[PDB]
């Protein structure tokens, strides 16, 4: 079910509770597309 | 049945969700959803359950084992759930709501509490997460756009147009640009955040591609951020470049006559790996998949009953 | 059966003729019809002509009901002669009536040349003065496949009807559905839009100069919308190198013209 | 009219008068069931319809008190009806008595005589 | 004439401020006693001042001085006003029945109303009876002993005219109200004591029919086992069923009434005893065998209910059919400058409409020789019908002295609301019109079509349609409108027609009184448009609404299905007008009825502010508390300014009406109403 009144006054903690703010996988690589080739 | 590095299922109106995979177009498991009907429908970025939501609930569907029936199922909200998503790392899941909601759940049993509610005074029609994880971009029938930082508590509010609905939204992988269609056809393209620094989340329109005569109703980059595919009402699906933003190619299931009148529209589209195969969902009761060069269908899947609006097709990291 | 010698005789002349066609065909008509009302009926018929007059539709259901193919062809043939032969009033006001009467019924309209004929007799009843006919059948044929023509024997048949909103509402049928800039300036004049008429005729000319009928339309849109000095103007510069078949109908113009300008000595 | 004259001076009365427009015209200024019956809108089947309409166009003759000399062929043309239909000459009746006895009432000479009997004939 | 010019010029360009107003007045001032015999200088004058009273009091409240130096003098042009047009002065007259009402108690402002109650005529009051009697309870001496006096000459000079209305005062629940009524009620038997007698005795008989005493218990137990099973509320239930045991032990006094109490009395007493016993030792344990009784009589008399469908005044009501002569004019039709309609018999037989509601079908007999077929209706209050339809007969006046308007016949057509308690009443009958929904359903059953082959199609297409979001049900709502050719209406009224003149005629009255109806409808608010509120009139073409239940945008702002629509305007209404489409008469009509109301926007708004603000009728409305209907006002003021769409530009004609029309005829707002309103038809 649903419930509210969840983290309302903790604002330091929620500055990195959930908001990792993962930034990454910046380079791109080419690939040969292995499943879309076996399936044609 | 999931162990495949590549998978894709659809949804429609025939109370079933179909599983497939390409390579003759023969169903493998067909499970069984019933009482409502299926909006949208993800896959866990684990690989282990899909998730469809549809009229005030979201059911989650095993893959790995054998089960038709929604082992988890998630209640609470009194309208449509237009949309869901979950963290690359499967820990909170996004869910805007028809009503006016859109919130985010612990998927963990314990008492975490990471969930948040946004509250905007226009029903909601389409949610996108960043690629960062941080922020998420809502689309409500209002025209306004309010990109909602999950850092802060405070969310900006943009409008192209007012009093027309926009229907979808997406930011590609690479974050390079902003994409969202309304119920006219215009598809705005915003530049996004440029600051990766600390979230400036700064906002220029750079141009409008006026296409799409009839209602626009997905628009989706590509994983490699080249290409940018839209579905219209006119039983059209056009793939553009990111370059200037040209017409690229351009697909549609018209069969010249003016004995079907619209039997179909083209509700979902989704791209590969490789971006060069992309599947379509149509509403003539069958999925097809096309090249994004050749222009001719490759594959077509019809073993529904009924309409199909929604599907998901996931691949390996490889492509 | 025994009426293709009243049906096909083929030899009406004069108004008069037909009228004493349409007596004896009625007369006939009602004598043998196979009900024992009308048969009974037309002993008094004889008698009194109005009474046949008023029985024609039922006698005429009556003995159609029980023709073969090729008798009612020849009578569909006959009565298609006999519209398009003669202009009087009464004859084909009792023809479009019948028409009515069998497009009223479950067995669908007399089938006339191509599509029960709803050209031909819009194009009889137009001229009969029956415009609310004229109207039906106008809208009959417009809901097929529009065409300008169409729309404007449309316009023409409601600026008569005393329907001047309905005339609007079909050009602005035809702005909005054409979009090619085909609304001839007769179109605004029939609507009495004289701007929009001056505006149209200055946008045909100014391109290039044509024939007559395009200088004197911009001049009636003048004359109408009461500017005397543009149109004395533009008459003066063009009485001179022009032709016969054309002052004859600008003179009257040049005259109102010159009247109101007050140049007597123009005027006679 | 047709003399030339009297033409030219009712148009000058009415140019004297002036040109009235039609509204102040307007202004200044059952009978349904025979449209319905000599157009079958009451969609009644072609067996069942033509004694309405005789009926009808009989009743348009035999109600002026002018056109009364062929009013002996219209009785019997009403008698003909009512016995040839059967039991079914009954709907007719509240349209064509009253008028008969109207006739019956206003006439004079040896017609009465005669439509007696023939009122006898229809009860 | 300058002056006036002057004035409006003035307020036209600098708005209503502190240093425009004496500029304004002394205009208009200057303006009056240059003419004194003007009724435009003397109703701008009036108005001017009016304005400043309600500027200056909302200016205060977000002193009682300038009030009244502003009040009195508005009040004394009113009535100056007033005898100047002598044939149409219903705006002056709210008017001064708003400041009478407002600031009437003051001592300054009673002297000039008493002064103009004598001054003017008598006959300028029969059209505000009803905005008289709804204030006959005022808890202020001075106004209501003036309201009393005027009622009291009203009905010395006018008997017939204020009869209907004070009996149904009297029989009322408040303790004001019903005895100021009947207080006036014997001061009218004076010299008028058998009308009296007469009126109270048909008034409190065919209130009877209305309901029968097994419909009332049925209604009653109905609102009860809701209230107690979803709110708990004793003490509600127990208000709500003591009337009806109070009423029941005064004795039956018909035949049907002493059958039901030989039939359902028995259980409705031991059921009262245990309610009783409860109340006096509270415990669940006696409130459960009452309920008992109470479902089982419920569950008796509801399966009787279907098979109502006559009514023998014999047995329902012995006192009806014994009148054969009546000193009561017949409802509905009483004009002052005409010989009165007296009546002389009822039928003493009534057909109840097979329904929800069961109206019955009464038919009186005049003096006159000619039949009066009413519609006696139950379980409604027909106070805000009476009140629509005086807002309809002044747009009717409006449109009656406009040019354009006059020679295009556009009018609105009314039937008669003869209100005779807070949930009876009694609606004239309208003859020759059929219901828009049993006019498709005759020609498809007729032309072997099914009925509801849309709606089937779309359940076809998607099972749960209902269901879906906005895209998918446009899409379905969009497939099922192509795959039918929608022209049933305009065969059917072709087939139905004679030859081609009249049916061209019955077209062109049909065009142009759906498109004043719709004006005023959006003017008003009216909702809930769906094919049974819609009567043709099969003989001149025209168009009938009935059921003025939801006004004012009620049915846009519920919970559940809120229609976004104006107006009804579907493709079986669009393709039976015109074979080239709105764009011709109902474009041109809706233009003239928009600047008509716009040319008159103070008249109205008086009418609809005189509506709203009514205590005892704006309960259906907030469904503080004077903060609403102010908000509601505000908005029909925007509705008749070009503001509704936007407030930061102001629309003119065309513009509100091609957006209303783009508005109506949406896909994506058809396509949310509910199944019942027919989107598709
Ligand atoms: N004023 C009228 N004049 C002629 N017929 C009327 C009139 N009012 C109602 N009717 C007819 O009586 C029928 C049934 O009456 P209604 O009171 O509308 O029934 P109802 O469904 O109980 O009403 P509601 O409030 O819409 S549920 C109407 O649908 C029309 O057929």
């Amino acid at each position: 079910q649903w419930k509210e009144r969840n983290s309302k006054q903790s604002a330091q903690e929620l500055k990195s509770l959930f908001e990792k703010k993962s930034l990454k996988e910046k380079p791109p690589i080419s690939g040969k597309q292995s499943i879309l080739s076996v399936r044609l | 049945v999931g162990s495949d590095p590549v998978i894709l299922a659809t949804a429609g109106y025939d109370h079933t969700v179909r599983f497939w995979q390409a390579h003759s177009g023969i169903c493998t498991r067909t499970v069984q959803h019933q009482d409502s009907q299926v909006n949208a429908l993800e896959v866990t970025p684990d690989r282990s359950m899909i998730a469809a939501a549809g009229y005030q609930h979201i059911r989650m569907y095993d893959l790995n084992s054998n089960n038709p029936n929604p082992i988890i199922s998630y209640d609470g909200v009194n309208k449509n759930i237009a949309s869901v998503g979950f963290h690359e790392d499967g820990r909170w899941m996004y869910t805007g709501g028809e009503d006016c909601t859109a919130r985010i759940w612990d998927l963990r049993s314990r008492n975490l509490q990471c969930q948040r509610i946004f509250q905007v005074n226009a029903p909601i029609n389409c949610v996108c997460l960043h690629p960062n994880q941080a922020e998420l971009i809502v689309g409500d029938q209002s025209g306004a756009i309010h990109i909602w930082d999950l850092k802060t508590d405070h969310n900006e509010q943009l409008i192209p147009e007012p009093e027309v609905s926009i229907t979808s939204a997406h930011i590609d992988p690479d974050a390079s640009y902003m994409a969202a269609v309304n119920s006219t056809g215009n598809c705005y393209v915003w530049n996004l955040t440029g600051g990766i620094g600390d979230e400036v989340t700064q906002l220029i329109p750079k141009t409008k591609i006026p296409a799409h005569t009839r209602y626009a109703l997905q628009c989706r980059f590509s994983p490699d951020s080249t290409l940018l595919a839209t579905c219209s009402a006119d039983q059209t699906c056009k793939i553009w470049r990111t370059s200037n933003f040209s017409l690229m190619t351009e697909l549609s299931i018209k069969s010249g006559n003016p004995g079907e009148s619209s039997r179909g529209w083209m509700w979902g589209c989704a791209f590969s790996g490789d971006s060069q195969y992309i599947v379509t969902a149509s509403s003539d009761n069958l999925a097809r998949l096309w090249c994004v060069e050749t222009g001719e269908i490759k594959r077509e899947y019809g073993g529904h009953q009924k309409a199909v609006v929604c599907l998901a097709f996931n691949d390996s990291v490889l492509g | 059966i025994n009426l293709q010698k009243a049906w096909g005789a083929a030899r009406r002349v004069s108004k008069d003729d037909w009228l004493e066609w349409l007596r004896r065909l009625s007369l006939e008509l009602l004598k043998d019809s196979s009900s024992p009302s009308l048969r009974s009926c037309w002993a008094l018929a004889q008698a009194y002509n109005p009474m046949a007059r008023d029985l024609f539709n039922a006698a005429f259901v009556s003995c159609w009901s029980e023709l073969n193919e090729d008798q009612q062809d020849e009578l569909i043939r006959s009565i298609e002669l006999a519209l398009t032969s003669q202009d009087i009033a009464e004859v084909t006001q009792t023809l479009l009536n019948l028409a009515e009467f069998m497009e009223h019924s479950d067995k669908g309209p007399l089938p006339l040349r191509d599509d029960n004929g709803i050209v031909l007799l819009g194009e009889r009843a137009a001229k009969c003065r029956a415009y609310a006919k004229a109207l039906h059948y106008k809208e009959l044929e417009f809901q097929k496949g529009p065409t300008p023509a169409i729309l404007e024997s449309l316009i023409s048949i409601n600026n008569k009807l005393q329907q001047p909103e309905a005339a609007a509402g079909v050009l602005e049928y035809a702005m909005k559905h054409f979009g090619e800039l085909e609304i001839q300036a007769t179109w605004y004049e029939k609507l009495h839009e004289w701007e929009d008429a001056l505006v149209a005729y200055d946008k045909k000319m100014d391109t290039n100069k044509d024939d007559p009928e395009l200088m004197l339309g911009r001049m009636r849109c003048l004359e109408a919308l009461g500017e005397w000095g543009q149109l004395h103007q533009q008459c003066c510069e063009k009485w001179t190198l022009v032709n016969d078949e054309t002052q004859a109908k600008m003179a009257r113009m040049a005259a109102a013209a010159a009247w109101g300008l007050g140049q007597w000595d123009s005027m006679e | 009219e047709q003399n030339q004259g009297t033409r030219r001076e009712a148009i000058r009365v009415l140019g004297l008068l002036g040109a009235l427009d039609p509204y102040k015209h307007k202004v200044n200024i059952s009978d349904y069931s025979t449209s319905e019956m000599l157009v079958n809108m009451g969609n009644l089947p072609l067996d069942e319809f033509y004694p309405a309409v005789s009926m009808v166009a009989l009743m348009r003759i035999f109600r002026d008190q002018s056109l009364s000399h062929h009013h002996t062929m219209v009785v019997q043309a009403i008698t003909f009806i009512f016995k040839s239909l059967g039991l079914k000459c009954v709907q007719f009746l509240p349209q064509v008595m009253p008028t008969f006895l109207n006739v019956i009432r206003v006439c004079d000479g040896a017609i009465r005589e005669f439509l007696f009997q023939q009122l006898g004939m229809l009860v | 004439r300058c002056f006036l010019k002057l004035g409006e010029w003035q307020l036209n360009l600098q708005g209503i401020n502190e240093s425009t107003i004496p500029k304004v007045l002394q205009y208009y001032s200057a303006a009056t006693e240059h003419d004194r015999s003007w009724y435009k200088a003397w109703h701008a004058w009036a108005v001017m001042n009016f304005e400043a009273v309600l500027h200056y009091k909302h200016q205060n409240q977000a002193l009682s001085k300038t009030l009244l130096m502003y009040t009195v003098p508005a009040v004394q042009g009113f009535f100056r006003s007033i005898s100047l047009s002598r044939g149409n002065n219903l705006q002056d007259t709210l008017r001064v029945l708003t400041l009478w009402f407002d600031y009437g108690h003051w001592p300054d402002v009673n002297e000039a109303l008493v002064e103009g109650v004598k001054a003017i005529q008598i006959d300028t009051w029969l059209q505000v009876i009803p905005q008289l009697i709804a204030r006959i309870d005022t808890p202020r001496p001075l106004v209501g002993r003036l309201i009393h006096q005027l009622l009291t000459d009203i009905g010395r000079y006018h008997p017939q005219a204020l009869i209907y209305p004070l009996t149904v005062a009297s029989k009322s629940t408040t303790t004001a109200r019903h005895n100021a009524a009947n207080k006036i009620l014997k001061n009218m038997c004076e010299h008028s004591n058998t009308l009296v007698q007469q009126a109270m005795m048909v008034s409190e008989e065919l209130i009877r029919v209305a309901i029968l005493w097994h419909e009332m218990w049925h209604e009653g137990l109905e609102e009860a086992s809701r209230l107690y099973f979803g709110e708990r509320n004793v003490k509600g239930m127990f208000e709500v069923l003591e009337p009806l045991h109070a009423m029941m032990e005064r004795g039956p006094q018909t035949l049907k009434e002493t059958s039901f109490n030989q039939a359902y009395g028995r259980d409705l007493m031991e059921a009262q005893e245990w309610c009783r016993k409860y109340m006096k030792s509270g415990n669940v344990k006696d409130l459960t065998q009452a309920w008992d009784l109470y479902y089982h009589v419920f569950r008796r008399i509801s399966k009787q209910l279907p098979q109502l469908t006559s009514l023998e005044l014999q047995y329902v009501s012995p006192k009806l059919l014994m009148c054969r002569d009546l000193e009561l004019a017949v409802p509905g039709t009483y004009d002052p400058n005409q010989p009165i309609i007296r009546i002389q018999s009822i039928a003493p037989s009534l057909q109840v409409i097979t329904s929800k509601q069961r109206p019955r079908k009464l038919t009186l007999m005049g003096s006159n020789g000619h039949e009066f077929v009413f519609l006696l209706k139950g379980h409604e209050d027909l106070r805000q019908d009476e009140r629509v339809m005086q807002l309809f007969g002044l747009v009717n006046t409006l449109l009656a002295n406009d040019p354009t308007s006059l020679r295009k016949n556009l009018s609105i057509q009314r039937y008669a609301v003869i209100p005779l308690s807070t949930n009876s009443g009694l609606i004239g009958w309208v003859p020759h019109c059929d219901t828009l929904h049993a006019l498709i359903r005759d020609y498809r059953e007729k032309k072997k079509i099914l009925l509801n082959i849309e709606h089937r199609i779309m359940l076809r297409m998607a099972p749960d349609y209902d269901h879906l979001t906005l895209m998918q049900k446009v899409e379905v709502f969009e497939h099922a409108v192509n795959n039918t050719a929608g022209d049933d209406l305009a065969k059917l009224l072709w087939l139905k027609s004679p030859s081609s003149e009249v049916w061209f005629d019955r077209r062109t009255n049909y065009t142009r009184s759906l498109a004043v109806m719709s004006m005023v409808g959006y003017i008003l608010g009216l909702g809930d448009r769906h094919p049974s509120n819609l009567m043709l009139d099969r003989l001149s073409g025209k168009i009938l609404h009935i059921d003025f239940g939801d006004c004012f945008e009620v049915a846009m702002t519920r919970e559940k299905f809120p229609e976004k629509i104006p107006f009804r305007l579907t493709r079986m209404l669009t393709n039976a007008m015109e074979v080239t489409g709105l764009d011709g008469n109902y474009r041109i009509t809706c233009h003239t009825v928009m600047e008509v109301l716009r040319e008159h926007k103070d008249s109205v708004m008086a009418v609809l502010e005189a509506f709203v603000y009514d205590p005892l009728l704006n309960w259906r409305l907030m469904d503080a508390l004077n903060k609403k209907a102010i908000q509601i006002i505000n908005r029909v003021r925007d509705k008749l300014t070009g503001r509704d769409f936007s407030h930061d530009d102001t629309l003119d004609v065309p513009t509100q009406v091609e957006l209303l029309i783009k508005q109506a005829t949406s896909h994506e707002n058809l396509c949310q109403c509910y199944i019942g309103w027919c989107p598709f038809w």
